[PDB]
């Protein structure tokens, strides 16, 4: 009748006819039907057979296909008809990066297998975990399978695992796939899909040894690309007025637009809909509706975006305009799109090897992305591009490729985190991009000094209680360590002020200004106990009453970075409160309080500890040569000091530095 | 309106 793993694609689609639903045993709905006969169109299904006979002779296998092939939606289904789960109480977990793209693909195989969400197919996502004892099929996020793998190593409760999106080359995903390399090793009836959107993918298939790719043929039109004849000084007035034109004099067809963020997208949203209507009152043009898309939708408006155009009401087409960020390129495809705007900034993850910060900056895109962005353009009709920078800058300015995620972010709280799902050979560890052996190795011994790992290279309550924070395990370090000192909420500041970029601007013009400016925070002990002086008047009612922004800017300080300083600071204080974390402060009238303060600062920072040469300072690590900055508060000669920041230059310098006395080491 | 364009390249089908 029925055989595990030696299914076909003919059985398959005998059965999925059937009045009676094999999932459920309830009846069957129009609408399913409806909906079978509009995706049986699809790419993949051509291929089903070979994809079948490919999955039951191997256990890891690369499918890769054009973004829109019906990938996510359908080859979960095609391993559900071929497993039949329900029977051996296991279930298929397909890993998006994308929390939209979880909840969306969710609901829509909800919708095709004609079953209600929640009961078979669900999502789980971290704080929305939409899943019940009956689930078959989960759609949940990278992280959230990390997690789980964290809790049971063996991941026994799934059958297959599909990895959705490999092209994107996430840290979680990273680590997911270097995980289960090894793990399938252990279990022989595991089975394993990376799915990629790019149609070369010859290293995927060396890194897993030799693993049967698999290519779904290219159905996307041509494309023709527009280039503007000079620089753009402010892009979003100009994609606004490209949007504007192209719904004016253009043929009928969506219009895709991508910008960076939340804030923009809906300034982009209400401009557009005010510019649309005032365009309908005065030349009579069609409808023009405006959806937004970003990572924080709740599903109810996500599922918006794949509405129809409105219909026409003035003898011209109307028409969607969809304003996404980075989400439409490949996570998920809308149809009907034929023109696509592209102003070429996305916001991307940066990390700073001196100041060990991560930060999220709007930069340029790479060519591979731009070219998806064009592609996206042509799927259901000859479509155009209009791309809002010049053909120069698109061949010159522009990077050929972006890098890994994982060469990209702190290389500590990697390993804290490797570390917890019970990996032991770190350094022999097989990433898909390894970091180079000397990084790696400072970031092992630099754990081992702070106590996070122990001399046998084995957690810690200490490890374990620093990973949870969103910080430089050190300072985390310091941050929990600091209650003893009775001046844990200083600390807590200034570990908020320590996680994010420089809060001084020091232009060459005016620096005097701006030294006078700091200057007025400046406390005559260090440079640490200006950033808490800062912070407690950037929260101080007068500013507010005198005005935060004009506040901020005359002062030279940068209003950006202390809201994510307030943010951070805010994010800590509801963490420590979770976990029972002693928390307390000393009066500010005592004479103790910056003695509190320091004496609980340098206990944090005594890897970084420089002395005052006989004569400017030897590091005591790697004994360096430096120079204190010339942006620097500190008084007095300060025989011992405490550096954060190393400036390279011609000559060496210390930055954000603070003195402290000997005993306190 | 206000944005002028001037045509470019063009990306072949991929059948
Ligand atoms: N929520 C939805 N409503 C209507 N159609 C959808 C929805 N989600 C996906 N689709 C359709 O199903 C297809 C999904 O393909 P997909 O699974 O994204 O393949 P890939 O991920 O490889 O691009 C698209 O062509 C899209 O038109
Ligand atoms: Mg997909």
């Amino acid at each position: 009748g029925l055989q595990r793993h030696h299914t076909s694609a003919e059985e398959a689609q005998k059965l999925e006819d059937g009045k009676i639903n094999p999932f459920t045993g309830r009846e069957f709905t129009p609408k399913y039907v409806d909906i079978l006969k509009i995706r049986r169109e699809l790419p993949v299904h051509a291929q089903r057979d070979e994809f079948l006979k490919l999955y039951q002779n191997n256990q890891i296998m690369v499918f890769v296909g054009e973004t829109g092939s019906g990938k996510t939606t359908q080859i979960p289904q095609f391993v559900l008809f071929d497993e039949m789960p329900h029977l051996e109480n296991t279930q298929v977990a397909c890993t998006q990066p994308r929390r939209v793209a979880a909840m969306s693909v969710a609901q829509r195989v909800a919708e095709e297998m004609d079953v209600k969400l929640g009961e078979e197919v669900g999502y789980s996502i971290r704080f929305e975990n939409k899943t019940s004892n009956k689930t078959i099929l989960k759609y949940m996020t990278d992280g959230m399978l990390l997690r789980e793998a964290m809790e049971d190593h063996d991941l026994s409760r799934y059958s297959c695992i599909i990895l959705d999106e490999a092209h994107e080359r996430t840290l979680a995903t990273d680590i997911l796939m270097g995980l289960l390399k090894q793990v399938v090793k252990r279990r022989p009836d595991l089975k394993i899909i990376i799915m990629s959107a790019t149609l070369d993918a010859e290293k995927f298939q060396r890194y897993f040894n030799d693993a049967p790719l698999l290519a779904v043929p290219g159905r996307t039109y041509p494309v023709e690309l527009y280039y503007t004849p000079e620089f753009q000084r402010d892009y979003l007035d100009s994609a606004i007025r490209t949007v504007l034109q192209i719904h004016a004099t253009e043929e009928a067809g969506d219009i895709l637009l991508f910008l960076t963020g939340e804030d923009e997208i809906e300034d982009a949203v209400r401009k557009i809909s005010l510019e649309g209507d005032q365009l309908v009152r005065e030349e009579g043009c069609g409808p023009l509706s405006v959806y937004p898309l970003y990572g924080s939708l709740p599903p109810h408006q996500q599922q918006r975006i794949f509405e129809p155009a409105p219909e026409s009401h003035n003898g011209r087409p109307g028409r969607k305009v969809v304003i996404s960020t980075n989400i439409a390129e490949t996570s998920l495809t809308i149809d009907g799109i034929v023109y696509v705007v592209d102003p070429g900034f996305s916001k991307q993850k940066v990390y700073n090897p001196r100041i060990r910060v991560e930060s999220l900056l709007v930069s340029p895109i790479s060519k591979a992305s731009a070219q998806q962005r064009a592609g996206r353009a042509g799927r259901t009709r000859p479509g155009k591009c209009f791309r809002l920078y010049t053909e120069e800058a698109f061949q010159k300015e522009l990077i050929e490729q972006s890098y890994p995620e994982i060469l990209r972010s702190n290389l500590s709280s990697t390993v804290l985190e490797l570390k917890k799902l019970g990996i032991d050979d770190l350094v022999h560890f097989d990433f898909m991009d390894p970091p180079a052996p000397e990084t790696m190795m400072r970031a092992l011994e630099e754990l081992n000094y702070l106590a996070c790992l122990d001399d046998e290279g084995n957690l810690t309550p200490l490890g374990r209680l620093a990973s949870q924070f969103p910080l430089d395990p050190m300072l985390a370090v310091m941050l929990i360590g600091s209650f003893e000192f009775q001046c844990s909420q200083e600390i807590l500041t200034i570990v908020a002020m320590l996680s994010v970029p420089n809060v001084f601007i020091r232009p060459t013009k005016d620096k005097k200004r701006a030294d006078d400016a700091k200057n007025i925070f400046a406390h005559p002990d260090g440079d640490h106990i200006t950033l808490l002086n800062v912070y407690h008047a950037f929260k101080s009612d007068e500013a507010y009453e005198y005005g935060i922004h004009k506040w901020c800017r005359d002062h030279y300080l940068n209003y950006r970075s202390l809201s994510a300083a307030d943010n951070i600071r805010s994010q800590l204080e509801r963490l420590m409160n979770r976990y029972n974390l002693e928390l307390n402060t000393t009066d500010y009238e005592s004479p103790k309080y910056f003695d509190n303060i320091r004496k609980a600062l340098a206990s944090g920072f005594f890897m970084q500890v420089a002395k005052k040469r006989s004569g400017g300072y030897i590091t005591v690590k790697d004994n360096q040569d430096v120079l204190i900055h010339p942006s620097t508060v500190l008084g007095h000669d300060a025989e011992w000091v405490i550096y954060n920041e190393f400036v390279l230059t011609s000559k060496n310098y210390i930055r954000t530095v603070t003195s402290v006395r000997p005993e306190w080491l | 309106w206000g944005i002028h364009f001037v045509k470019g390249e063009v990306l072949a089908s991929t059948w």
